[PDB]
């Protein structure tokens, strides 16, 4: 009943709460939201949102890194994604695109505690000061 | 230096005990060779034989950790105080707490004997050191004076009963009967962490981050300034030899010739097995009674025995 | 210079084998 | 060659890395079990 | 004069472990002069130990060496308490002695 | 597929791990499960000696 | 300014002070000891203890367990609290 | 908090409320030296002259080495017109044997009046409590530029003599060299140049080569020999 | 004279250069530094006890 497609105002609403809160509180950040939970805006993040994945075509490097380790260790996406630094469902559907298309007082009263300064060579008798 | 002065033996790294699980912060030895304790962060003390270097026996019973032990000469106790708070007078007859000495109000970092009246001498980190009568658990006398924690502390029986060094670089000493005091030095200009007292000369010795100043007694005029390692530098022994030791935070240890400052022999130890770098250097360390042997305990959770090297010239 | 201290700004308050080739090439 | 996660040496040897000269022993447990003495009184 | 106790111990000894790094180390690191770092550098502490807490490697990009090897020292000191007593918590569980609501949570939050 | 909690269970000698997925998931595996269990017994894949056996 | 106030702990108690006896190890005979002598001996005798105590026609694979004699795991003693073997043995105990 | 506190009492005028507060910060903390600063200025600006004498001589017996509390000792002496208390202070503070700057300082306070003598006492005592070439050449200079050419011939001879034979180099030598040069003595400098030269350390290369080029615009001051032999 | 002023005469306070200024040697031994004695010890002890 929660679950749904995300909008380009709450995904925007969750740019702006992960960046004031930080990336460690998720209950806080779904609380703002309606009709989403905090796992969801968590892996809303890690997945997609997050500044640090890479969305563009992939070079030749990638696709050859990406098809041999394919092969080379078969439908585990979580380990391969980040070797390739790509999205683990990223370099999924890039793969089926290449096999699709391959084919009180102490204050103001009293001087609170008075230290009368010490006397020293010179004579301070005669000083007094002005009033305010 | 006089003439090339005093020529001593290195020394060489004889035998490493493990078997503690935290660091060890204390070493002290038996009056007659026997056995050696240690205190530490294990909230353990155990006493190891001086010979074979095997365990004898772990005594529990502090809440943290150990920081000072002292055997008495002449009484079978043991004293201990602790980051808890708590000084406690084991008696080794039963293997038993018998006594505690109750009022630092933290941790308390140091203690020691008075070689012949029964009066025990504590530091803590309130920035007090308490003159204690052993038999009656009574706060003698409090010795305010330092601004910051009391760090090592070490007394005598002559003229400046106590000498007493503390976080805020300053050594006072202390005329025990009055507890106030009589010479304050302010020549180092970091942490004063340990001092040491010559066994003959009637001399004592400070160390800093900085360097390290003999003084002369009473009322400490300068004498000499051992400069050359430079770490935070925790201990300081010596030997009726004339050797001095100084341990470190970073691992090192350096040997003096306790007349001229000449330093012979530099020391850095391998960590233990396991372990990381950074977790070297020794917290603490002494000579056995025939001064044949030195011991150090070591932030890598290790007690290394040191043996003076009989082929050396 | 040296010991300005980075602000303790608080965040609270991969490498892999070859022989998984010739494994998997294996089988 | 491989190593499984069974063993995986990390640090080595006690002995190695102190050098042939010293000595070096764990002591772990303790002997002369507690109900005995250190310093033991006269009779 | 207050008696460490149970209630006590965990804040007494992070109490003088503050205490152990700051006079050690403000009495040994200075030449700040002014203040250095002290609220920042057991800021490190604390955000160091909740990286260990969290199995994250930590690595802050500038910092003095004496400074990061000091934290890593004091950490694993910290880290070694905690497990050891974590250990022993389990061995008395194990036994069935202890019968206390808060430390059995903790202690399986600690496993 | 997303990120499993976890957590222990406490038996008060020995731990026992306890893992938590979303419902989805949790639905597609289990009707996964009852399939593969039925199938298999249909097909006599596990011999005899293999015994959390629902017979007895 | 003395309160009459009390304690339970501050009472007496030990009043006597055990000095040590000469069989205890009174200072007395420390002071004539030569201990190095003491020490050199013990540490012999010590040595010299530690010297006295000392068809299947059928299969995957040819034998595993050849040259695998336990390893001195058990001996080194790691400064390290992850990865020393006392936490690898609770680790494996307590956690399913 | 204990500065501000003082700064208001100061500002209504009721300064013995504010010497009490200066008093309880110092208290705790008397080593700080803004507060001193801020303490003595108070009474000063007050022009309670007494008072702030009390407060330096405090300040600088309890943190001699602080040098700015030195400073301002001995300027405010000065201003007031005390030129034998000012000579007092400078006196106390020369036992600390201090830094090059205050011993210059202590100069020119003396070279503010005539008191050449004194100037020259004084530079007698500190070219040996910090024995720096370069403090010598000072003093040297100092000679020159009052015309005390029978003196400054005498210190750069003082001052050889002293350093002799095991140390010295360039500096020195070439200033003695410049001295008789101006002297016109052009047949004295060559010898100075030459034995001197000989008699020690000599290619440290680079201080050599100075040396020689010194010598050469002397000489300026069938003759290219060796530039022949340099290049061969 | 300022330092002292609060204390008697008796009681010693450090202020000049000269005193923080270092002192040589004194040889193996001299009387100068040597443990006031047995016997002083003895009558000290007994006092302070
Ligand atoms: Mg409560």
């Amino acid at each position: 009943i929660k679950g749904g497609v995300w909008r380009n105002t709450e995904d925007e609403i969750l740019k702006a709460a992960v960046m004031k809160y930080g990336k460690n509180q998720w209950s806080r950040i779904a609380s703002l939201l309606h009709r989403k939970s905090a796992k969801q805006c968590k892996a809303r993040w890690y997945e997609w949102l997050d500044p640090s994945i890479k969305k563009t075509e992939w070079s030749r490097e990638e696709e050859e890194k990406l098809l041999h380790l394919a092969k080379l260790m078969p439908t585990q996406w979580r380990t391969i994604a980040p070797i390739i630094g790509r999205t683990a469902a990223q370099c999924l559907e890039h793969y089926e695109f290449l096999l699709d298309k391959a084919a009180g007082v102490d204050y103001n009263a009293e001087i609170p505690f008075e230290k009368k300064p010490a006397l020293g060579f010179y004579d301070t008798s005669e000083e007094n000061y002005q009033a305010l | 230096t006089m003439p090339k002065p005093q020529w001593h033996p290195p020394w060489k790294l004889y035998r490493v005990i493990s078997g503690h699980l935290g660091w060890v912060r204390c070493i002290a030895v038996e009056p007659g060779n026997q056995w050696f304790v240690t205190g530490s962060a294990d909230r353990t003390i155990k006493i190891w034989d001086l010979a074979s270097g095997k365990l004898k026996l772990s005594l529990t019973g502090h809440i943290s950790t150990v920081r000072g032990v002292i055997v008495s000469t002449r009484s079978p106790y043991l004293f201990s105080c602790g980051e808890d708070k708590q000084v406690k007078c084991w008696d080794l007859e039963y293997n038993k707490v018998i006594r505690h000495y109750h009022g630092h109000l933290s941790a308390v970092y140091g203690l020691d004997l008075h070689p012949t009246i029964d009066v025990l001498v504590t530091c803590s980190r309130d920035s007090t050191a308490r003159i204690w009568d052993v038999r009656t658990k009574a706060s003698v006398h409090t010795l305010s004076g330092h601004t910051n924690a009391v760090a090592t502390v070490r007394c005598q029986a002559a003229e400046p009963q106590i000498i007493t060094g503390s976080h805020d670089t300053t050594i006072r000493l202390w005329d025990l009967v009055a507890g106030k005091t009589r010479v304050t030095l302010t020549n180092h200009k970091k942490s004063v962490r340990a001092v040491v007292l010559h066994p003959r000369h009637y001399t004592f010795a400070s160390g800093s981050p900085d360097n390290i100043k003999q003084w002369k007694f009473p009322d400490g005029s300068f004498i000499q300034n051992l400069s050359g390692h430079n770490a935070i530098i925790n201990t300081l022994t010596v030997n009726s030899d004339g050797v001095l030791v100084s341990g470190a935070d970073n691992g090192t240890m350096h040997l003096w010739d306790w007349r001229t400052g000449y330093n012979f022999q530099r020391v850095h130890a391998a960590v233990q097995p396991g372990s990381l770098d950074s977790e070297s250097g020794i917290f603490a360390c002494a000579f056995d009674q025939s001064e044949s042997r030195l011991l150090t305990a070591e932030a890598d959770k290790t007690i290394k025995v040191y043996r003076e090297d009989d082929t050396a010239t | 210079q040296e010991w300005k201290i980075p602000p303790c700004i608080s965040n609270w308050k991969v490498h892999i084998n070859e022989n998984f080739a010739k494994l998997a090439e294996a089988l | 060659e491989v190593v499984l996660h069974e063993d995986k040496k990390y640090y080595p040897t006690a002995e190695e890395v102190y050098g042939p000269e010293v000595e070096t022993i764990v002591q772990e447990e303790d002997t002369q079990p507690l109900t005995e003495p250190i310093i033991k009184p006269v009779k | 004069a207050k008696t460490v106790t149970k209630q006590r111990v965990e804040s007494h000894f992070d109490l003088e472990l503050r205490a152990a790094v700051m006079h050690d180390i403000l009495d040994m690191m200075p030449e700040g002069i002014k203040q250095n770092k002290a609220r920042t550098i057991l800021q490190h502490l604390s955000e160091a130990w909740r990286c260990w807490k969290a199995n994250i490697p930590w690595k802050v990009p500038g910092l003095p060496t004496p400074i990061e090897n000091m934290i890593l020292r004091y950490v694993k000191a910290k880290a070694d308490w905690w497990t050891n007593t974590a250990h022993y918590n389990r061995e008395r569980i194990r036994r069935g002695a202890t019968v206390d609501k808060t430390v059995c949570k903790k202690n399986l939050g600690r496993l | 597929f997303k990120e499993v909690g976890i957590e222990f269970m406490d038996l008060y000698s020995h731990l026992v791990p306890v893992y938590d997925v979303e419902p989805l998931e949790k639905i597609t595996d289990a009707y996964l499960d009852q399939y593969l269990w039925y199938e298999a017994d249909k097909r006599r894949l596990f011999p005899p000696w293999i015994k959390p056996a629902d017979t007895e | 300014q003395l309160s009459k106030q009390y304690s339970s702990r501050d009472l007496p108690s030990h009043t006597k002070i055990k000095y040590r006896q000469t069989t205890q190890d009174a200072p007395e005979e420390v002071r004539n000891r030569d201990f190095r002598r003491e020490l050199e001996e013990r540490e012999r005798a010590a040595a010299r203890e530690k010297n006295r105590d000392r068809w299947d026609d059928d299969v995957v694979f040819k034998n595993c367990a050849k040259g695998v004699d336990d390893q001195k795991k058990d001996k080194r003693f790691v400064n390290d609290t992850l990865r020393s073997e006392f936490h690898k043995k609770f680790m494996e105990k307590y956690i399913k | 908090n204990w500065i501000k506190y003082a700064q208001w009492e100061e500002s209504l005028k009721e300064i013995q409320r504010a010497r009490s507060i200066y008093e309880r910060a110092l208290d705790v903390d008397y080593r700080n030296i803004t507060l001193w600063l801020k303490y003595a200025e108070m009474e000063m600006k007050n022009r309670q002259v007494n008072h702030a004498r009390n407060i330096w001589d405090r300040a600088i017996t309890t943190l001699p080495r602080v040098n700015q509390f030195w400073y301002k000792y001995t300027y405010m002496e000065e201003m007031l017109g005390n030129v034998a208390g000012a000579r007092q202070v400078f006196e106390r503070w020369m036992e600390w044997q201090p830094e090059e700057q205050a011993w210059h300082s202590y100069i020119n306070f003396e070279l503010r009046y005539k008191e050449v003598d004194r100037a020259r006492t004084i530079y007698e005592r500190f070219v040996l409590v910090h024995p720096d070439v370069k403090n010598w050449i000072k003093y040297a200079r100092f000679e020159e530029k009052h015309a005390y050419f029978a003196h400054a011939r005498k210190v750069y001879e003082r001052a050889v003599e002293f350093f002799g034979d095991e140390h010295m180099d360039e500096h020195l030598y070439v200033a003695f060299a410049k001295f008789e040069e101006n002297q016109k003595e052009f047949e004295r400098v060559r010898v100075i140049y030459k034995y001197a030269l000989d008699r020690i350390s000599k290619q440290e290369l680079f201080k050599n080569y100075t040396i020689f080029e010194k010598k050469f615009g002397d000489r300026r001051g069938k003759r290219r020999f060796q530039y022949e032999e340099e290049v061969k | 004279a300022i330092a002292r002023q609060g204390q008697s005469k008796d009681k010693v306070i450090y202020s000049k250069y000269t005193d923080l200024v270092p002192k040589e040697v004194m040889n193996a031994d001299d009387p100068d530094l040597q443990r006031p004695d047995e016997e002083a010890i003895k009558e000290i002890t007994e006092k302070t006890r």
